[PDB]
């Protein structure tokens, strides 16, 4: 198990930690989370209790440095860093634990929730996402825009999720257009699966991440790129009988974690209607259509 | 974006358009059969593309061949008027390609667009109006041509005749969607209205008889009272009792969606 101190905590901000999250008072004596489990990505995330503007955090995985948070009274936002002295780090960490400063990272040990949201997700593929390559650690929050929304301004600071679009070039070949459009399995398929994510654990990857950036952040392109990414495979006749049937897996997980309060603001009625009740797919996803029912009966 | 009677000006305007109507694309006639099912029997149909400037009719004739052991046919419908309405474009010389295509019904916007993504400049619209294109059967001579073919055919007519000489094109398509609204109201009468005097004749090369300008404007006031007349006989409406203005409201309300 890792640890990710905090140096202090100068504001009020209620923190987050993967699916858990806890308030901290003005300069109360916080100095980080412990036993944080190895073997997942992990996102640490913001709300500040004097300005719910911007919630922001980062994507990081404990295998591949030592991090901290500190803030920056500055910038004004708790900063991700890495400690590259290891001897200074572990005996930092020592310290707030023996003074028990530390909230621990509250896994029960039935909970695999964490796991099914992120069993894709890998640190390498979100850092080509999100581009900043002097960090092992990558900052998303609420308004970061996605090159697809900027297409539709700052190129350095956007989500680089890959663009799907059914009325395009890339969806449609030139002789096949009703069978492209009404089919997607070409674009699924060919151009997606084999041509750009080259297997589906990456397709599912971000997917996955796009949920827990729009979950977490409330960040909208991301959104629209999860509920694209779940069309894109209803919408097709043709998938392999394991992606679907890891598709329902994966979407349970994401319906069953939402907070029911953000159901309005996180679910497309239209995309989720036609994928349960009008799709190719309509009779594939059980498990998600029976938690979909049973928890938001209203957007359908 | 849509296209209606605010912007309708725009329509006589320089920029090439044209007005695609796909309802006479996929005709069937329904019948019984000797075990008392139900099947269809399909026609030839057509593709009405017209120039609203120009009165250029590219009328792309549907031969009941093409479907041939095709499922879901009113939906191939839409998507094979597209893929004929896009090569006709590929067709045209560059500077005769239109800048837009307006659509009669909502339902061939996405295959339009789809069969023209090649075309990212040309815009794909909509339109509120009701226009009468789905009487273009009506016509004699267009009837004739659809009703003839063997096979798949291109056919170019001019659905103005010769009025531009002596009319603008705004009122020449005012004069045409008032023919064709009387011809898809009452058929019978709207042919007797045009016909009634054989004195006045259909040129060989023309689609509707050679009335001066006189007569041009006593036969569109029959064609109104005629389409007056339906409606007073449709919603049971005493016409004579209505008012000039009441007269012109009902009319617009009468042409919109
Ligand atoms: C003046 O009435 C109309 C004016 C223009 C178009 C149509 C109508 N009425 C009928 C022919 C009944 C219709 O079909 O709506």
């Amino acid at each position: 198990m890792n640890t990710v101190p905090f140096t202090s905590a100068p504001i009020e901000v209620t923190i987050g930690i993967d699916q858990y999250s806890f308030n901290v008072k003005e300069n109360q004596p916080f100095h980080g989370i412990k036993d944080i489990p190895i073997g997942h990505v992990h996102v640490i995330h913001f709300q500040h209790a004097d300005n719910s503007s911007m919630r922001y955090g980062y994507w990081f995985d404990c295998r591949m440095g030592n991090f901290y948070i500190q803030y920056d009274p500055k910038d004004g936002l708790y900063k991700m860093m890495e400690e590259r002295d290891g001897a200074k780090f572990e005996n930092i960490v020592h310290n707030f634990k023996e003074r028990q400063m530390m909230v621990s990272y509250p896994k029960i040990d039935e909970d695999d929730t964490w796991y099914n949201l992120t069993e894709f997700v890998q640190m390498d593929k979100i850092r080509k996402i999100v581009r900043k390559d002097e960090n092992q650690f990558s900052y998303v929050d609420s308004s970061m825009t996605t090159v697809q929304e900027n297409e539709l301004s700052d190129p350095a600071h956007s989500l680089n999720y890959t663009v799907i679009n059914f009325k395009s070039r890339e969806a449609i070949r030139p002789g096949h257009e009703m069978e492209d459009f009404l089919d997607k399995s070409y674009y699924l398929n060919t151009v997606m699966l084999q041509g750009i994510f080259k297997n589906s654990s990456n397709y599912f990857g971000e997917l996955q991440f796009a949920f827990l950036n729009a979950m977490f952040f409330g960040n909208y392109g991301s959104s629209l790129q999860w509920h694209a990414m779940i069309e894109l495979i209803c919408s097709s006749a043709t998938v392999p009988k394991h992606m679907l049937d890891k598709l329902d897996e994966i979407l349970y997980y994401q319906i069953k974690t939402l907070p029911e309060q953000y159901s309005d603001i996180l679910l497309n009625e239209r995309v989720w209607n036609i994928c349960l009740y009008s799709s190719f797919q309509k009779n594939s996803l059980h498990n998600t259509e029976k938690i979909m029912e049973n928890k938001y009966p209203e957007l359908l | 974006g849509a296209m209606n009677s605010s912007n309708y000006a725009e329509l006589f305007n320089n920029d090439i358009k044209l007005f695609v109507d796909d309802t006479n694309v996929y005709r069937v006639t329904v019948h019984k059969t000797f075990e008392g099912n139900v099947a269809t029997k399909a026609i030839n149909g057509c593709i009405f593309t017209l120039n609203p400037k120009t009165g250029h009719l590219f009328l792309k004739i549907i031969h009941t061949s093409v479907w041939a052991g095709q499922k879901r046919l009113s939906q191939l419908a839409k998507w094979k008027t597209a893929e004929e309405v896009s090569a006709l474009v590929r067709s045209l010389p560059k500077e005769e390609q239109p800048k837009q295509i307006i659509v009669t019904r909502k339902a061939m916007l996405d295959p339009l667009e789809v069969h023209m993504l090649d075309f990212p400049n040309i815009a794909i619209r909509p339109t509120e109006l009701r226009l009468p294109f789905s009487a273009a059967m009506s016509i004699d001579k267009l009837s004739d041509v659809v009703m003839k073919a063997t096979e798949p055919q291109m056919v170019l007519f001019n659905i103005y005749d010769d009025w531009l000489d002596r009319i603008s094109s705004y009122t020449a398509f005012s004069r045409l969607t008032l023919l064709l609204r009387a011809l898809k109201t009452n058929e019978e009468s709207a042919k007797m209205i045009l016909l009634s005097d054989p004195t006045i004749t259909i040129k060989s090369y023309h689609l509707w008889p050679s009335f001066t300008d006189e007569q041009w404007i006593t036969i569109e006031s029959q064609m109104r009272d005629l389409i007056l007349t339906e409606y007073g006989r449709k919603y049971n409406v005493n016409i004579s009792a209505l008012t000039q203005t009441e007269i012109k409201d009902i009319i617009l309300g009468q042409n919109i969606k």
